[PDB]
RNA sequence: GGAUUAAAACUAGAGUAGCGAAACGGAUUCGAUACCCGUGUAGUUCUAGUAGUAAACUAUGAAUACAAUUAUUUAUAUAUAUAUAUAUAAAUAAUAAAUGAAAAUGAAAGUAUUCCACCUGAAGAGUACGUUAGCAAUAAUGAAACUCAAAACAAUAGACGG
């Protein structure tokens, strides 16, 4: 039929975005899927998208949000330029790691409850984890699950009372962890935000594995060095490092001892030179952003 | 056109209908009886705070305008729910057989419908 | 704008000039029209099902039909106040496509941001032609990217492979990191191997964004530098 | 009624207002 | 009815901040309880300056005593303390608002309210379980 | 000369990434334009749920949202919802009577 | 049924009826004391007519005669001097 | 039929800062019984009454059934991968159709139904007389003769505008 087609089609493959094209804000990851369009399709103003991109647009890749809006026009940008910053991770070669030592979220691991001896800590995340909830909506969540929970007192009434009788008549410090278990054993069938919208991992930025060497005509490469710029000409404030613009992303730069003498000298202008860092780690944060640590590799 | 426009209820259905009817009045009476009773208890383990005689009046005003206590100034922000969700949660779940200092009417209903009574003798004669 | 009765009925008009000998010869379109009629209705029709999900449109649930308790432990006894409303509208208005793998599509740029920088083209080839067996994830035609996700994740569920759409959905999201992980590799050991026999590259991408940041920074001095200087005037006032 | 129709009945008005204080005056001299 | 009192004391001994406050709660809650009343809650909010200089019985003020006073009382007995905390000299200003009881019959005060505690029992069920 | 006016010149974010774009003259004055006290709402008690009629005896909360001299602002300044305007409102005038604002 | 309404009517009639005795210049309470009179009578006239024998029983029993159920009602200026209903 | 009913006004008893008919002065002006300025009485305020009039206007009586859209708020409800999304009403704005002399109306000034009030060329006239009510000012009710072929509305193009 024409609507499983519809379903299938490629602007059902992209998600609903309503998210601000124009953001003045902090950005750490793509929030716009990039549309790119061939050459022929170009010199047509076709990009598959609803209506014709004006042809005052030279780029090949945009970002829109509708496809047709009240204005009778199409809300787009022309730019594609999140891609770029992924490609030039890719070349600098260093593979994300995580500052915690967790497991590879891309592999599929035997996990075990080592950490779900935090079942008071999480399965009260879902009540308590309302940062940003509704005033009712997050009190509606008090009284929805006091009857849900409250359909099980039978079933905790006897149970308690058959495996493990003697707390019940000597001490509630193990009852609470009776119950906190009780739950999640009767929540682990249920689905309570059974899809995750956290981050998994790296969230596509590279999908590199840590460990292989990069052999070159020289020899085994030991050090990356990538070109880079200063942005401040002193250390941000409260922080013992200063920030350098590398390949589209802003890394904390370790220098040797001292800082070069091209600082004080070019002042407020230091961003005009280019200097040459040496990436030793990337870490990726739970916002999604990454943590690039560079060294001002200085001539000596 | 040949079919009847209304057919008449029969006597039987006429007995079920008022069967749910009186049940729906009489559940929304209950329910709100015991949702009185409930607050009617949650106001009991809170009116050892009321003041009723001198004697706490004295008492209060001490404990209140003394240099030790604290009041509530509101010059800052001062930083620190889950305490009373945790209260309601083990409630729900517990019922009779709770530990909290602040109970629900569940406990007062076992006592009376023979239920906290006949659940110790039940563990009681268990260990036995 | 009223419905228009003039431009449909060009041929009963011009039957009217010839039958009177207004127009003395026939139009070449005479024919063609006559054979072939226009549609001429111009209705409203109304709609009983959503195609998209086979939602039934224009049936109301009598109580007859529910007679156990609701949620709220009542029975339902009489109609309610919305039940007692004409709905006519409602089998008139477009209805709302809806489909489940929107959902998914949703999660899996959620939990993957950096997949929305892989460029799209939405351009289509010919849909006809998609033969694809999703017994696996990759296709002959199409890229590897979410959908190839989604669609896995469809075929899981409907053969029943998986109950639950989080198992089909966290099955298919390790088949596509691993095929990531090939590529990934495949695109970086062909660089060192090239670079190895002596193929040599202009200009790297981090080379093209440090020239386009140059073009940038060269002309923000400039107008730093003009707009420090008129600020001196102005201030000296 | 417009505002030049409304003008006429204003007159109107208050020729008789005018009329019925010189006659009230007249009974004051009189009475 | 429920009620929340809030008067402003004048401070007259810079030695005895707290004096009249104290006896001036004394004789406003002796009101309260011997004539039917209940008096729920007695919350000192402390010296704070006076957002103007202001008057009273030919008097000048630039600080008072701030204290709540959460009772439960009729509509005449309301209308008693009120008249006699608009009498009295030490009380510069005094309000009386009164607290919806529709709903629950446990409210706290306004100042607890509105830092998210909406009863009595909330707060001292943290000072038990968690205290 | 070898310094530069914060105004003329973006502090990019650590972590962040960044576009050529971002060094240009546009993005500073794109970033005056687009500037907006978004923010408030998380840091706003009138816009997270709270009466506002319950901090009638808190003066330094209502005080954010009266002018130098206790003008209470319009609700296009506030963005506050007509409901809470209205309340808050009347909690500041509560608030003047009793002697506490 | 009829004779529940016009008793609850009855309860909240004679607790207007004092309200507007000490307040005799709220014109606006005044109006809605006559609407909830009137809505009274009307209600009352009904059940004569459906169930007599329950409607003498109801009105003997809330203190009402036939006269003043079916003789038109304002509750003007003249009822309330010709039955004191402000005293004096 | 009843009740309520702005401002001004009136009958008593208080009040009277500011404002302010009138009055008396100062200016302006050919003159200025005005506009501007001064002094400023009634009034404006409160209590108890009388009176029932306004461009008392949306210049649009009330009720019911029904008819194509969008946008924006508000409310209720629903859902969740939790903050939006989906529903159903109300309000407002712009409209389709329809209606209309057109201006425009737009859920009515549309399609229909039910009930009430009101109108029948201008002027004379909301006047005269009578009656009713009021302390009073007045309010309600409400003509005819004579005379005329006028009178009025929307819109069009002009001309003019201190
Ligand atoms: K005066
Ligand atoms: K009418
Ligand atoms: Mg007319
Ligand atoms: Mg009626
Ligand atoms: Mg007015
Ligand atoms: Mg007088
Ligand atoms: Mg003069
Ligand atoms: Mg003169
Ligand atoms: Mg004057
Ligand atoms: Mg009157
Ligand atoms: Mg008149
Ligand atoms: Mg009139
Ligand atoms: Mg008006
Ligand atoms: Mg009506
Ligand atoms: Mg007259
Ligand atoms: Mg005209």
């Amino acid at each position: 039929t024409l609507a499983e087609l519809l379903g299938r089609s490629r602007i059902a493959q992209v998600a609903n975005n309503h998210k601000p094209l124009t953001y003045t804000g902090k950005k750490f990851h793509p929030t716009h899927q990039i549309i790119e369009t061939k050459p022929s399709t170009l010199y047509r103003q076709e990009w598959g998208l609803k209506s014709a991109i004006p042809s005052k647009i030279k780029s090949r890749y945009l970002v829109y949000n509708d496809l047709d809006t009240l204005e009778r026009i199409t809300t787009f940008e022309p730019r594609g330029g999140t891609q770029w910053n992924r490609l030039r991770f890719q070349e600098m070669g260093v593979p994300i790691v995580s500052n915690i030592g967790r497991q590879n979220p891309f592999f599929k691991y035997i996990s075990r409850p080592e950490d779900e001896s935090h079942a008071k800590l999480s399965l009260f995340k879902e009540m308590k984890g309302d940062t940003d909830i509704s005033p009712a909506a997050m009190k509606k969540r008090l009284k929805k699950i006091t009857a849900l929970i409250r359909s099980f007192q039978d079933e905790f009434k006897e149970w308690l009372v058959e495996n493990h009788p003697d707390e019940l008549k000597l001490n509630s410090n193990k009852l609470e962890d009776y119950v906190v278990k009780f739950l999640n054993k009767k929540l682990e069938t249920k689905t309570n935000k059974k899809f995750n919208t956290e981050i998994i991992g790296t969230g596509g930025l590279s999908y590199s594995l840590p460990g292989k060497l990069k052999n070159s005509p020289n020899g085994v490469i030991q050090r990356t060095v990538v070109p880079g710029r200063i942005l401040n000409v002193v250390k941000e404030n409260n922080d013992n490092k200063w920030l350098a613009a590398i390949g589209g992303f802003v890394a904390d730069v370790v220098f040797f001892q001292s800082p070069p003498s091209s600082f004080n000298s070019m002042g407020d202008f230091i961003r005009m030179k280019t200097f040459l860092f040496e990436i030793l780690e990337a870490s990726m944060e739970k916002n999604g952003s990454v943590s690039m640590h560079a060294r001002l590799l200085e001539p000596q | 056109m040949s079919q009847p426009l209304l057919r008449n209820r029969s006597p039987e259905e006429s007995e079920l209908l008022k069967l749910k009817r009186n049940y729906n009045r009489s559940l929304l009476n209950f329910q709100a009886h015991k949702k009185k009773l409930n607050e009617l208890l949650n106001l009991y383990h809170v009116a050892n705070e009321f003041i009723v005689t001198e004697s706490q009046l004295l008492k209060k005003i001490d404990k209140v305008f003394n240099d030790e206590t604290e009041e509530f100034t509101d010059a800052y922000d001062v930083t620190s729910g889950n305490t009373t969700l945790q209260t309601q949660i083990n409630n729900a779940i517990m019922g009779s057989l709770s530990n909290e200092k602040f109970f629900d009417i569940s406990l007062v209903d076992s006592y009376l419908n023979k239920d906290l009574k006949n659940i110790s003798n039940k563990i009681d004669s268990k260990l036995n | 704008m009223k419905i228009q009765t003039n431009a449909v009925n060009v041929l009963q008009r011009t039957s009217a000039y010839l039958k009177s000998g207004l127009l003395k010869e026939t139009p070449a379109w005479y024919n063609v029209v006559a054979s072939i009629p226009p549609s001429t209705k111009f209705t409203r029709e109304p709609r009983f099902k959503n195609p998209s999900n086979g939602h039934i449109i224009g049936k109301l649930v009598d109580v007859t039909e529910q007679p156990h308790a609701n949620n709220k432990g009542l029975y339902k006894t009489r109609p309610n106040s919305s039940d007692k409303r004409v709905g006519v509208k409602r089998l008139y208005r477009p209805p709302k496509l809806t489909y489940v793998e929107d959902r998914l599509r949703s999660l899996f740029y959620k939990q993957h941001p950096w997949e929305l920088s892989r460029p799209k083209i939405l351009v289509e080839n010919e849909i006809g032609d998609e033969n694809y067996d999703w017994s696996h994830m990759l296709q002959i035609g199409r890229p590897l990217d979410g959908e190839s996700v989604i669609q896995r994740t469809m075929y899981l569920i409907k053969t029943k492979q998986y109950g639950d759409m989080v198992e089909a959905y966290d099955h298919a999201r390790y088949e596509f990191y691993a095929l990531r992980m090939q590529e990934e590799t495949e695109q970086q050991v062909a660089l060192e191997e090239a670079e190895m026999f002596g193929s040599l590259f202009g200009v790297s991408a981090i080379e093209h964004g440090i020239q386009k940041e140059q073009e940038v920074l060269d002309v923000w001095e400039k107008k730093v530098v003009e707009e420090t200087e008129l600020m001196a005037a102005r201030t000296s006032n | 009624d417009s505002v030049m129709r409304k003008r006429k009945k204003k007159m109107k008005k208050h020729k008789l207002r005018k009329r019925r204080k010189r006659e009230k005056a007249e009974r004051r001299k009189l009475s | 009815m429920l009620y929340e009192l809030i008067g402003l004391v004048r401070i007259t001994n810079s030695n005895a901040p707290k004096l009249e406050a104290k006896e001036l709660s004394s004789t406003i809650g002796k009101l309260i309880i011997q004539n039917r009343g209940v008096v729920r809650d007695i919350v000192p909010m402390g010296i704070r300056y006076l957002p103007k200089i202001m008057k009273k019985d030919q008097e000048k003020h630039f600080r008072a005593y701030h204290f709540l006073m959460l009772f439960d009382s009729s509509a005449a007995v309301q209308s008693e303390i009120l008249r006699t905390l608009k009498k009295d000299p030490r009380v510069i200003r005094s309000s009386i608002v009164k607290v919806d009881l529709d709903k629950q019959l446990d409210r706290a005060s306004s100042l607890h309210r509105s830092l998210g505690k909406k009863s009595i029992l909330e707060l001292v069920n943290e000072d038990y379980q968690s205290i | 000369t070898k310094k530069i006016d914060q105004s003329l010149s973006k502090k990019l974010p650590k972590g962040t990434i960044y576009d050529p774009f971002d060094f240009s003259m546009g993005r500073i004055h794109l970033d005056r334009k687009y500037q907006a006290n978004k923010n408030s709402n998380r840091n706003d008690i009138m816009k997270s749920g709270a009466n506002p009629l319950e901090f009638y005896a808190r003066p330094r909360i209502l005080s954010r949202y009266v002018t130098s001299t206790g003008r209470i602002q319009h609700r296009d300044i506030t963005g506050l919802s007509a409901k809470n305007q209205r309340r808050l409102s009347k909690a500041i005038r509560r608030c003047q009577a009793i002697g506490l604002m | 049924s009829s004779e529940v309404q016009a008793a609850c009517m009855t309860v909240r009639i004679q607790n207007m009826a004092n309200h507007i005795k000490e307040h005799r210049k709220d014109f606006a309470n005044t109006r809605n004391l006559r609407i909830l009179v009137q809505q009274r009578q009307a209600i009352l006239r009904y059940l004569k007519r459906d169930n007599p024998e329950k409607y003498y029983w109801t009105i003997q029993k809330l203190g009402l005669n036939d006269a003043a159920i079916t003789d038109e009602f304002n509750m003007d200026r003249r009822y309330m001097q010709d039955y004191e209903f402000f005293g004096d």
